[PDB]
RNA sequence: GCGGUCGCCUCCUAAAAGGUAACGGAGGCGCCCAAAGGUCCCCUCAGGCGGGACGGAAAUCCGCCGGAGAGCGCAAGGGUA
RNA sequence: GGGUCGUUAGCUCAGUUGGUAGAGCAGUUGACUUUUAAUCAAUUGGUCGCAGGUUCGAAUCCUGCACGACCCACCA
RNA sequence: CGCGGGGUGGAGCAGCCCGGUAGCUCGUCGGGCUCAUAACCCGAAGGUCGUCGGUUCAAAUCCGGCCCCCGCAACCA
RNA sequence: GGCGACACACGUGCUACAAUGCCCACUACAAAGCGAUGCCACCCGGCAACGGGGAGCUAAUCGCAAAAAGGUGGGCCCAGUUCGGAUUGGGGUCUGCAACCCGACCCCAUGAAGCCGGAAUCGCUAGUAAUCGCGGAUCAGCCAUGCCGCGGUGAAUACG
């Protein structure tokens, strides 16, 4: 869920960028 | 929360603990920075802090390593309801 | 009749006893009666019929069956009519008594998580130790898929020992994992 | 089979089934099966006693694992306690540790709620 | 042991995380192991 | 009169045989067991201390120690390993 | 001990082809309202004095025996 | 002195009688509806049973004593 | 130092309890506003935060940029479970004089309550509600899940 800042559908709501959402 | 390149400790008592540190003797300085870090250097110092209200003393050891000078010196008064 | 430990106690075992205390007599020195197993069970009561999978994995795992506690007085706070089982109690001896006590060395206390070695303090101080368990499936026979639900139990072993002393040397020299 | 202390997993995946270990999941796990060059998407239940022990053996050496490693977690504790720290005292009497906010909700930190009056 | 409906208690083998347990004589032979504190990881010969 | 009591067992009273009174001091019975019976063969307590998973004064297990303080269906006395 | 009678899935019951099985208040669900109701609308098998014995079949007849309610009597 | 019943959450009652667990109304606490309070609705909390022995495996429950309580009685003189 | 207290109590919201759903890969469509004290395409190292470098644009030019949902393919197989990410341990990034009180973010470990919510009670009549992103102001950084806005897809129902 939106909440996981582990998961690609989490760092999107928060707006930041990681290992689960590279740029 | 780190800095690393960083390792920042307020240069007021700074200075009194490396004096204390190699000193020969030592007794308790009061500082208001505990903002600071404690030691790799200052362990075995009493040292009197500052919650906003007054000078506390505090006994130092390694388990005391990086943690910033106030953890020892709580800010509050509770004793429940 | 032949079982790897207990002639490991007879040929360096024994001598090693015999050097380090030093022994007038064969005798005196410290031999091993008697490891008896005993499962204290609440856990069956008032349904005394989970027992037997506790009493058949407890043959299974000592290879004798068990006989079967029942209750000393009646104590009212837990049941406790003066009747019913409380737990399996197995005397080993001889031979069966090694056989079990090495596959328990090299196999079962291994097989605990943390095992940070074993209480020294165990000793009764007349030189007899016991202990306790608690997962049974720490034993090779038990493998968890016929675990109905875990117990444990107290291994009490006797020793000719005079006093504790000796009992730890024994025991170290038989190989148990210790602190 | 099973890994440190026990914690046997089974059936489903294999990289899930890890997650079952304690001090492991996600991470920790899809790396070390490459580590072993074992498929992830196998199922434990069945694979070769070749893989478990070389996933075995692995895992169990590698990293500190909760026998050992629940140990070292509450080692902290004590230490973070019992010195006298301020997150010491988080602990001691039992608030939450990092900032937050105890006028409302701790919940979780706090246990339920016991209520009790008004003015 | 007395006569009768009683496990077999035969010789066995059983393993290690190294190799193979000798001694064995067990009943339901063939058995398995994990871990050995001696063969010792997990505890013995410190890490 | 009102109250209490009214037969049976145990203990004292009772004065070292028996027996022995009072609206003298205290308690129990009006049953229970097809095993709690016969016999043959085994077995020996309570308690305390140490030991030992969940077991805590007390469940169970293991040691030493324990001549009877336990047990004997129920009251007391005698008796009894 | 006689005589009648029972005897009923949670409770009350209501059932003597040899078939099923309920009818009421209950319990849950679900509409209604506010509140309390009152009305409405939905159910597994639950092998029904007890084992026996009658037959194509017996909750469901017959002897048995446990019981209950009732009523008669009698008590050296 | 005498015979009878009783002492249980703050109040008032059950439960004892037939050992094993303590219930009912009100009060009280948290919430609800209301501008608001009561009423009402949803929730909860709260006691070792006068006390002290004994009995039992286990005592509010059975037994003895004491402490209060209520009731009856105290006649011929 | 406090405004950040925590036996507790109400209000507004966010994320949820899963299979019209979660995770991964790939491919696609917006509007609006901001920005050469700044926005950083692009290369490098870094798992990543970010650090390097460095090109362009006072900007219908260049940058924030990635839109998300979706679309496709694959996995999960009804599990307190690949649901859900609260709490805690540890390791670092950056802003800043300084991050103990008391910061935001990355990674590792931890994985809590929760299986659609009692009495009650809120919004919404159409490009509305629901649901999905995105921008901005304030601002060093940020506790924004806020508020002001922007498009994306897109219901139900009104007898009376
Ligand atoms: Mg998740
Ligand atoms: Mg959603
Ligand atoms: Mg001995
Ligand atoms: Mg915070
Ligand atoms: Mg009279
Ligand atoms: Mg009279
Ligand atoms: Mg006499
Ligand atoms: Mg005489
Ligand atoms: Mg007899
Ligand atoms: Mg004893
Ligand atoms: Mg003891
Ligand atoms: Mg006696
Ligand atoms: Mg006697
Ligand atoms: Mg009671
Ligand atoms: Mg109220
Ligand atoms: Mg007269
Ligand atoms: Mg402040
Ligand atoms: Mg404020
Ligand atoms: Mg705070
Ligand atoms: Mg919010
Ligand atoms: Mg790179
Ligand atoms: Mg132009
Ligand atoms: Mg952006
Ligand atoms: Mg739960
Ligand atoms: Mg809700
Ligand atoms: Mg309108
Ligand atoms: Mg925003």
């Amino acid at each position: 869920g939106k909440g996981d800042r582990r998961t690609r559908r989490g760092k999107i709501w928060r707006g930041t960028y990681g290992k689960y959402r590279p740029r | 929360r780190s800095l690393k390149k960083g390792v920042f400790v307020d240069d007021h008592l700074l200075e009194k603990v490396l004096e204390l540190n190699a000193k020969g003797e030592k007794r308790l300085i009061k500082t208001w920075s505990r903002r600071s870090t404690i030691v790799p250097e200052m362990v075995g110092h009493t040292i009197a802090v500052y919650n906003g209200k007054q000078h506390v003393p505090v006994y130092i050891t390694e388990n005391m390593v990086g943690h910033k000078l106030g953890e020892f010196a709580p800010t509050r008064t509770y004793r429940g309801h | 009749l032949d079982v790897a430990l207990k002639r490991k106690y007879y040929e360096e075992v024994r001598p090693e006893l015999i050097r380090r205390f030093g022994y007038q007599n064969v005798w005196e020195v410290p031999r091993l009666e008697k490891v008896v197993i005993n499962q204290g069970l609440g856990e069956a009561k008032e349904d005394a019929r989970i027992l037997e999978k506790a009493a058949q994995e407890l043959a299974l795992i000592t290879g004798q069956k068990p006989a079967v506690t029942r209750a000393k007085k009646s104590i009212s706070n837990f049941k406790l009519r003066k009747g019913m089982p409380i737990g399996l109690r197995v005397t080993l001896r001889r031979d069966r008594m090694w056989i079990f006590l090495e596959k328990l060395l090299n196999v079962a206390l291994p097989r605990i998580r943390d095992f940070r070695g074993l209480n020294p303090n165990s000793f009764d101080g007349r030189g007899n130790y016991n202990l306790g368990l608690r997962e049974q499936l720490i034993f090779p026979e038990i493998t968890y898929d016929m675990v109905d639900a875990l117990r444990g139990m107290d291994i009490a072993v006797v020793t000719t020992a005079e006093t504790d002393e000796e009992a730890r040397a024994l025991l170290e020299l038989l190989g148990f994992p210790f602190r | 089979a099973r890994i440190a202390g026990v914690e046997i997993p089974r059936n489903k995946r294999v990289d899930v089934a890890l997650t079952y270990i304690y001090g492991i999941g996600k991470a920790r796990a899809k790396e070390a099966l490459e580590k072993t060059g074992i498929n992830p998407a196998t199922r434990v239940k069945d694979l070769t006693e070749a893989e478990v022990v070389r996933l075995r053996e692995y895992v169990e050496n590698t990293w500190k694992l909760e026998g050992e490693l629940r140990a070292e977690v509450a080692a902290n504790i004590k230490r973070l306690m019992d010195i006298g720290c301020y997150r010491g005292l988080r602990h001691r009497r039992g608030l939450p540790v990092r900032g937050q906010r105890t006028r409302t909700n701790a919940r979780t930190r706090k246990g339920p709620r016991k209520t009790v009056a008004g003015k | 042991m007395k006569e009768g409906i009683h496990p077999k208690l035969v010789p066995a083998r059983i393993i290690c995380g190294c190799g193979n347990v000798i001694e064995t004589y067990s009943t339901k032979p063939e058995i398995y192991v994990e871990v050995c504190s001696k063969c010792h990881p997990f505890y013995t010969g410190q890490q």
